């Protein structure tokens, strides 16, 4: 059941990331905006 | 001051007697940095 | 201005601070601007 | 591990807790260009 764990291995963290990709229609932002979004995501993950 | 029991510091080099050479502020989360020389250097020697 | 030997030193001193400055040949004509450098996740700089 | 640093430590750097691999690098302050050469990875020619 788990000896051949090729198909039974999928743990993508998306619960805290789904809104951040749903809000953006395209996501083509600048470097400052990308860095701010990354810092906000890191802070949210730390304070979860 | 009305009394010395409110806020008294026993320090020979009291900062009160020295003139204020800069301002104190908190950047975003509260990063205490004395960032005054960089924005106060300027030129102020030609246009005036 | 005729004191080139001191104006060059003043320009070097004011360029060693790390702010924006023209190129080595001193392009006083045209619209030449310094290349944009990398920046930390702190926001956007502005004049004062 | 043993790290040798001057006694004039920076509390702001510890509070921010950025990347300790020398100068700041990585795809965090850019993304609008394909390549940016080693000048963004390690230059040590301008301000941090």
């Amino acid at each position: 059941d788990q000896l051949l764990g090729v198909l039974l291995e999928k743990a993508p963290p998306l619960s805290l990331l789904s809104p951040i990709n749903k809000f953006q229609p395209e996501g083509h932002l600048n470097r400052v905006a990308r860095a701010a979004l990354l810092s906000d995501l890191k802070r949210r993950v730390c304070a979860d | 001051t009305r009394h010395a029991g409110d806020f008294s510091t026993v320090s020979e080099q009291d900062p009160r007697q020295f003139p204020p050479q800069g301002i104190f502020f908190y950047n975003k989360d509260g990063i205490l940095t004395q960032l005054t020389l960089r924005d106060a250097m300027g030129t102020i020697c030609h246009s005036s | 201005m005729l004191h080139d030997n001191v104006t060059e030193s003043l320009r070097r001193i004011t360029a060693s601070g790390g702010r924006l400055n023209p190129t080595e040949p001193l392009p006083i004509f045209g619209g030449l601007r310094p290349a944009t450098s990398a920046g930390i996740a702190r926001g956007q700089a502005s004049v004062c | 591990e043993f790290v040798a640093m001057p006694v004039s430590t920076d509390l702001q750097y510890f509070r921010t807790a950025c990347n300790p691999r020398g100068r700041a690098s990585g795809m965090l302050y850019m993304g609008d260009r394909d390549a940016d050469i080693e000048a963004i990875m390690f230059d040590h020619t301008q301000s941090d």
